[PDB]
């Protein structure tokens, strides 16, 4: 995350560090309930073990409350077309499942009237990761959250070189210095209404960090849900789509 | 639904005339028709400590 | 994230400055970036990255 303060304690609860193969983290998840994580679909290609660290806070210091899980299951949209980030999403099974503690809590998926009517007309949203603290700078050993204002569609595919396909939406600060980042692909954008925070997206992509004239995009969970229930319990194929 | 959402902590939708509030997984709605319990003990889209 | 880094198949692209290809150092095989003088054809048009240092520090 390029600008935005580390989340307290309390704060994030429903983070997931994708971790690999020794002890670097790559991507992010959401913890939707007790066996499964939410993620990018192009966070599958940067990894070989996927090891689900759900507890940590401040990487460096890796000590007691962290907790890694390892997969039972993973299930990407069959139509994640890959050079194009169109349905970039997975749900992963643990085989483990989260006993939810300090800093660790499920974040709500919405219902997909509500959410575009109500939830992503609000002004911002709040993304969370370790990710780069910069474009051509390194990882944050810190979980940091970015709150982040949405923009309207119109705008930001004008801003884009890339398709921003149905399934996206932009959020951010074209001119000031804060973003989503590398490593945070995947990571919550969660929505509070009036204190319950709902999930309204995944963290897709970005053409650089913190860029001048572009705005984060991520992958709008409204057009994704019935998608991720139906994995919900037959997990394995992708299904349909 | 609209102005003030709808009277309730969370979702609604409009049956026929009236606003057809609900809760996310877990939470029960109160016998008002509007509030959502709180059921678990760390819910979704909750945060912090106690008190 | 960072679409920048990649385009990952190889395109095609023996395209000159005098073809219209462009430069750009976009991540190769694991280690460091590569060069790739990129088709006007196939060309998004992204801010990609001119050079090996800022491109390494930034894909790597």
């Amino acid at each position: 995350i390029v600008g935005g303060r580390d989340c307290a304690e309390g704060e994030c609860p429903w983070q997931a560090l994708l971790v690999n193969e020794e002890n670097e983290g790559f991507c992010g998840g959401t913890i939707l309930n007790e066996f499964y994580v939410l993620t990018a679909a192009h966070c599958l290609h940067q990894a070989k073990r996927f090891t689900v660290r759900v507890g940590d806070r401040n990487t460096e210091q890796e000590e007691g409350n962290e907790m890694a899980h390892e997969v039972e299951m993973t299930v990407k949209h069959s139509r994640f077309v890959k050079e194009t980030y169109d349905f970039d999403i997975a749900v992963l099974r643990l085989k483990t499942p989260i006993r939810f503690r300090r800093n660790v809590a499920p974040a709500c998926l919405p219902e997909k009237d509500w959410a575009e009517a109500t939830l992503m007309t609000q002004k911002t949203g709040i993304v969370s990761g370790f990710g780069r603290t910069h474009e051509k700078g390194r990882l944050s050993s810190t979980l940091k959250m970015l709150e982040v204002p949405y923009v309207d569609r119109s705008t930001c595919k004008l801003s884009s070189s890339f398709t921003i396909t149905p399934n996206m939406f932009c959020a951010g600060y074209d001119t000031q210095p804060e973003d989503a980042c590398q490593g945070d692909s995947g990571g919550p954008h969660v929505t509070r209404f009036k204190d319950t925070y709902f999930v309204t997206g995944i963290v897709s992509w970005g053409e650089g960090c913190a860029r001048k004239g572009k705005f984060g995009v991520y992958t709008k969970v409204s057009n994704f849900l019935k998608w991720i229930d139906k994995i919900m319990k037959a997990r394995a194929g992708a299904a349909g789509s | 639904c609209s102005l003030d959402n709808g009277g309730c902590d969370q979702f609604c939708r409009e049956e026929r005339s009236e606003v057809r509030c609900s809760c996310a997984h877990g939470y029960v709605l109160g016998d008002d028709s509007k509030s959502c319990v709180s059921t678990e003990r760390f819910p979704c889209g909750k945060f912090t400590q106690g008190r | 994230y960072n679409r920048l880094c990649i385009k990952p198949r190889d395109w095609i692209d023996e395209c000159d400055s005098n073809e219209g290809g462009e430069r750009a150092y976009f991540r190769n095989g694991k280690g460091g970036c590569d060069s790739f003088w990129i088709c006007p054809e196939d060309h998004t048009g992204a801010d990609y990255y001119s050079s090996y240092r800022d491109c390494f520090n930034a894909c790597i």
